[PDB]
């Protein structure tokens, strides 16, 4: 078994180490289930996507079916979607409005609230109250539903920390907040969810090195050629407090927002009303918003997000060796119609399984949990060293542990926590 | 919000339903063989480009099976973006499909529908789409294409004004969508 | 039992040919689409919908591989029990196709024959029957039809008075048979 | 390895409480194929399956490929179709007739009894006497085959113990005895056994509520539907003493049947000569058989029938998240055509892969065995409380531990004996 | 080197189209009901029966693909060599193929061309071959077939002079290539 | 976890049994691949496949995917095809040439050696030198590319010992040496290393007897049936001092011979100039080779050969129930035009995936591999008793340990010698 003391091992934050079994051992994924999905919150959705009353979204934590439901006092229930008696799925569609949830197998029905009301025979064949599907708590932050199995875990508000500041960079713009654009992309990556997770949280080497080369070239004019396409080097990259959260940005770079979302979403990000409305509500962070592009970012485990394109995905695991990702978009509620649809199609076009960006990730991560198959693959660390001590916590302009836009600091610190999270039992130690 | 094609009650001519088929025959060579430049070429100034999510709904929630022509899309394209995609996958540094995958288009039930406008035709066919890449990657997908081609004077007889692909999955089990429909 | 499917020297005509392969175009698309209520339009009241069991035989008891017309089978039917089968699948209670399958019924192979009756047709067809449901699941059937079918007053210009599924398989890789062939 | 204390705690028949574990846990999987696959009485087939000399049918114990073979005496031989050089399958079809069998590997001979005749350049290069193909235990119960490993084990007769009443009622109807209609059934349902072996050991619950109210409606008349549809409430429940089997039927409820069977086979089980006989040649038992329908019935651990509809299946385990069900039907030998054919008719009907009752089963199974991939849908027991302390051994109409017809006592003994099969390694304690 | 297949500006007449389509879909009804005897007699005596190995490389190196006519491939027969693999599949000894397997070659795509000699046709065709044999063994193949096709007085009409099949697949998904394509 | 004890017991190499467990056991094929693969000599293909400078093939040892890569100084190099950044494969085609090596997922950049040389941003954000991809150990055999990752290993030539002149059959022929025909042929087989590995170490006896029959059928005159085909009964096997290397060959029976390869080259091998030279060559090991028809072979674990066919394969496992075949097929690089053509044709014809004779063999592998997932079937040994205490060292025409043709005597040398590596953690006890 997997000692606290083996598990510590595995992550040397201090050297820049990564102990490449993580990605791909069987048994360390089962203590992943427990150890890290079981308590840690996770991204379900938008409140857009439950508007009214007995709206749900059929979605996962880990690899727990759950149901997320809108209920009468208009606020969001998230129960597993398994019934007590022998197990079967009790909510059968990805989306809509229910009245009720019955089971299809022996017809036990359920409330919207997820409270087990009726059962056929029950008086011919025990409290009802006490036998509902598995309930997890719920927290909402400016429109973004997160869920988390443990009562000990700390709240939402606190378990984010000094990570909130870049999260409002998306969500804080507006007064009337962010609204879901309607449909959700799924599709399966043969690959663990920690190289997903970390790319998010850590990784613009990749985009400003050679896996987005052609991704470019696609947002680029006809007669305009890669050598025409300016490399950015201005930037930042945070690494949370605590919480193994972590984000990266370019600074004064606005040709990588214009080669991605075009002309109609880089004036709107930067220039006009809408975009002095937004540095004035982030004022308090201190933070040059109308300068920050190409922005990613990562919730650990599984939120990830792109606040400068407004992408959102949620990476569900599904072993050692293979995610499911589950990606929608983000847009000002009194945006634009005009801007609403730049939003859309950049998006389609760049990040979903047939976008140009995300096209190649895919042909990355694969090739990566194929190789650690392998024996020897696994027998040495990989280097995680970029930016190693190279980072301060008293930036004039982005606040927290800030340092270069090329760095794993922010991934280091990703696997810190997961280290941590795995050796860790009691949240006496691991909370903040 | 789609529903059964309507085919016309007198049937296509024979002439017409070949010239269409062979057109598809064709198309799905260019495309198999890597002629991307040839394939794009096909694509008329105003195409639309469209792939639908597909959702899994009870049959009393039939209507929002697809997603709405305002919603997230697997492509939702027009002649210049569709260029962008032809720029990538004709790319040196485009990893998706260098090396290139090995794809086969197997196209079949066309079924050929007359419009107001003569020589410009809507249709329907269904296909199956065989991907094999590296070294035992093998992604298979199923559908049908509505179309609205346009009697045109190059070397395929026809250019592609519309064209909505309704694939046979909800969640993809590719990896990606590297290949064309 | 039913070896190689005894094709006329000289072909059907080439408007014949055109029009079988255009009913069966047309039935996919019925199918796919879920309009199994036009679909049961097309079955006449003498229709017998079956498919035998498939084993594996050495070549010496060949003669053995399909069961008979008094052994199980996967369908065996008639009129009435094909109307509760659609009566069942267009139930919101029939869960096995509530939320519904996503199926691609790709045909060709299409060799038409004249029979004894003027009008009355028998059908040798190839299909892969493509299966999509819930999140992931995928199953693929591959078989031939053998058919009778009759000139009708109707949307497809048929009727099918005798359908014979012969499966590419032996043991059945999907859970259910909840599609129609 | 688990450990006796900790396999006894996955099931409690007291509280009626299962660990959901027991359907998904892999170590636990290749327990099962040692400690209750490897020591069960198994169904193989029926006789008629191999009526004369050299018949054979190649099917399974557990994941063990076995041949069931005719003999010239007319006994009836099953062994390991492997042979024990370098393990080749030495009988490659379906079913057929032989005269011998032959290894295509290295071409080691065997005749239809399994044992070695012939091994190629042996004088060049040992008994053949002792390098046969393991042997197993073989019994009949009233036209079925059964097979067991373990030399240890309580034969057939007294492995059935007191259930032997309740398989009569479709095995022992006529003098002339039952037969097989032709044809085997094979198909793939991803989910585990124990989910399979329960429904017909125990569940009538499923189908007298939602599983199967399309099956009910596909042979209710076109003028009709559900709202008018008889819901059969009237029946019992049956455990046994020893062994994990149970049965369950309706009493005085016709209609149930019509709804199924049609009002032929209706007829044929409940009025006239034959009905009569199949009561007074049950007499011993006291059992009103007539009055006896819509039956389910499980012979631990997969032999599984449905009496009432002649219906037969086989759970063959393919690892925790797998089964192939193997069916067959059976008819009185001596029953006119006009009834042989409405059972072959009414099987396919509602019976196979394709079944209008079968498919529900099936699709339900499916998605019970995905819940179980997660974390949490593992972490709490299931509820099997129907029908708890409510059965009595003293019933006028039906012998042993009998309840009501929607109780769960069936199902708790089942799982009651997997867990002491599966604990208990010595058949000293385990045996009645 | 194979690239697009250069079919003729001028499309192959109706009737011809037909005949060629309905070959093959007699060919299909041979192999997938073990007609081996019948179809080996459709090979003409100067039979080359062709299937390259494909290769993965970079879009620069893309000319090296397929091996050529001095590397190993999957086939690469004459009639004698078929022969013997007739010979071989008929056999009872023949173990990957008794007991038999059962497939479906799954023909369309097809592109007819007029050649040097009259009655003589260049033909290219996609298929699928699903391929299920014993209990539960599943490949399916999809890919190209280039042909030399000559009128003959047989029960098909015509004769094979020449078969390239480009298989879609670097290695090979299969355990063996017991089938005929 | 295994112990050295228990690991002993899986083969025994004087009773002539052998555990089957060892073809299905997951937690010893991870073993396998430290133990074995990890440490033995592992072909990867010809120096023909590499002949120029930059020119490269990729392979794999075990389940590790390597770049077999020529250099400048007419030297071999052979590195783990894997980024040490994270993890993704430096060389992302089949074969072909390169000027150097990039990785597409950040941009490291390697030269034609597996040299770190070029890090983007590495001034802006650590050693190169010490951050390439795993080095493997590179020996040549007349003409075949053999890597061993092991330092502690023995050198190629030690690791052979008595084997080198049975290889000598194949490779010493002619001062030209031998050349690879192009392509190299890839299919995937469901069944375990070892069955194949054996085969061509020990087992003339398949071919022998009934595997090849239809084989033999499909390249006897078409005037000829197999009941008039003579049988090849006389000939010798051959088991290596140390290694696990076995190889096996028919004597004075040239009509095998015929039937595989063609009259063209049965001249070419037992006849004429080349037959005589080849006899010269060899002429110390004192071998009549010109007599020696019909060979096999296997270096241990995965390199085996036909070496009178000139056909070569290597296995690559993919877990203890795949493995993947890669073949090649040599010729004399001075042979006539018309002997490489049917050296060519012959291979294709018998020994590619759609081969005479290489269907059958697939056809038997994959049936045994399928029945070691039952629990009986893994229960009892398997039988490899063949020539047991019957061969000897002083043979006056074959050096070694000499015995029958029909003889498991290399088999059970070959598992006594995965045994010892699985056992022997040191390479101090294990060596020759
Ligand atoms: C993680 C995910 C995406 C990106 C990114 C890609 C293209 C352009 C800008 C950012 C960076 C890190
Ligand atoms: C287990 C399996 C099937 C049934 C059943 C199905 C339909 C009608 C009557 C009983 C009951 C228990
Ligand atoms: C392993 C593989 C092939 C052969 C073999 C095949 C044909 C003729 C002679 C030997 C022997 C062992
Ligand atoms: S499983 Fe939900 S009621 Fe039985
Ligand atoms: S394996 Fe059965 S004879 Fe060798
Ligand atoms: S993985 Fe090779 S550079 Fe990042
Ligand atoms: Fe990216
Ligand atoms: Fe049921
Ligand atoms: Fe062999």
């Amino acid at each position: 078994n997997w000692t606290p003391e083996a598990i510590r091992g595995l992550v040397d934050q201090e050297k820049g180490l990564l102990d490449p079994r993580i990605y791909a051992d069987q048994s360390l994924y089962e203590l992943e289930l427990e150890r890290v999905f079981g308590r840690s919150w996770l991204l379900l959705g938008h409140e857009s996507h439950v508007p009214e009353t007995g709206d749900f979204l059929a979605t996962y934590m880990g690899e727990d079916p759950v149901v997320m439901v809108r209920q009468k006092d208009k606020s969001i229930k998230v129960f597993l979607n398994q019934c007590r008696h022998r197990g079967m799925r009790i909510c059968r569609s990805d989306a809509g409005n229910a009245k009720a949830f019955t089971c299809s197998y022996h017809g036990w029905a359920y409330d919207i609230a997820g409270k087990l009301v009726n059962v056929p025979f029950e008086k011919e064949a025990f409290d009802k109250a006490e036998w509902g599907p598995l309930q997890a708590r719920v927290a909402t932050y400016k429109g973004l539903v997160f869920a988390n199995w443990d009562v000990q875990a700390p709240d939402l508000e606190t378990y984010l920390g000094d990570a909130r500041p870049y999260m409002d960079v998306m969500l804080d713009r507006t007064p009337a907040g962010t609204v879901a654009i309607g449909g959700m992309q799924k599709w399966v990556i043969p690959c663990n969810w920690k190289f997903a997770a970390e790319q998010f949280c850590s990784d613009m080497y990749h985009a400003g090195t050679t896996t987005h080369l052609s991704g470019i070239l696609a947002g680029i004019p006809p007669e305009m050629d890669l050598s025409q396409a300016q490399i950015p080097t201005k930037g930042n990259q945070f690494r949370a407090a605590w919480g193994g959260h972590g984000s990266g940005w370019y600074v004064d770079e606005p040709g990588s927002l214009l080669a991605v979302m075009g002309p109609k979403v880089t004036q709107y990000w930067t220039e006009g009303p809408a975009a002095e409305l937004a540095e004035q509500r982030l004022g308090h962070t201190g933070m040059p918003v109308r300068r920050m592009v190409g922005q990613h970012m990562t919730i650990f485990p599984t939120c990830s997000f792109l606040p400068t394109f407004n992408n959102i995905r949620i990476w569900h695991p599904r072993g050692p060796n293979e995610i499911e990702v589950w990606a929608f978009t983000l847009v000002d509620a009194d945006a634009p119609a005009e801007i609403k649809e730049e939003y859309r199609r950049h998006n389609i076009r760049n990040f979903s399984a047939g976008g140009v960006f995300e096209q190649d990730d895919g042909e990355n991560w694969v090739e990566i949990q194929k190789g650690l198959r392998g024996y020897k693959a696994k027998s040495q660390p990989l280097n995680a060293q970029m930016g190693l001590g190279r980072s301060q916590t008293g930036h004039p302009d982005f606040p927290g542990n800030v340092g270069y836009v090329y760095a794993e600091e922010a991934a280091r610190g990703m696997y810190h926590h997961w280290m941590r999270m795995m050796s860790e039992p009691s949240w006496a130690t691991l909370k903040p | 919000f789609f529903k059964t094609f309507e085919w016309p009650s007198k049937a296509a001519g024979l002439e017409l339903q070949n010239e269409i088929e062979q057109f598809y025959y064709r198309e799905a060579q260019l495309l198999d063989h890597r002629a991307y430049e040839a394939w794009f070429a096909l694509l008329d100034k105003d195409i639309h480009y469209f792939m639908p999510l597909r959702t899994n709904r009870m049959i009393r929630e039939g209507e929002l099976e697809y997603s709405g022509d305002q919603d997230l899309a697997h492509f939702d394209e027009t002649h210049e973006t569709m260029y962008g995609r032809i720029r990538k996958v004709t790319s040196d540094v485009g990893w998706a499909e260098n090396p290139p995958s090995r794809t086969r288009h197997l196209v079949s039930n066309v079924i050929v529908k007359e419009t107001a406008t003569p020589d410009t035709f809507e249709v329907n066919s269904a296909f199956i789409l065989y991907r094999n890449r590296l070294e035992r990657q093998v992604d298979i997908f199923a559908g049908e294409r509505r179309d609205v081609l346009r009697r045109a004077d190059n070397n395929l007889g026809f250019s592609i004004a519309k064209r909505t692909i309704l694939l046979d999955a909800s969640t993809l089990l590719s990896n990606n969508l590297s290949m064309f429909f």
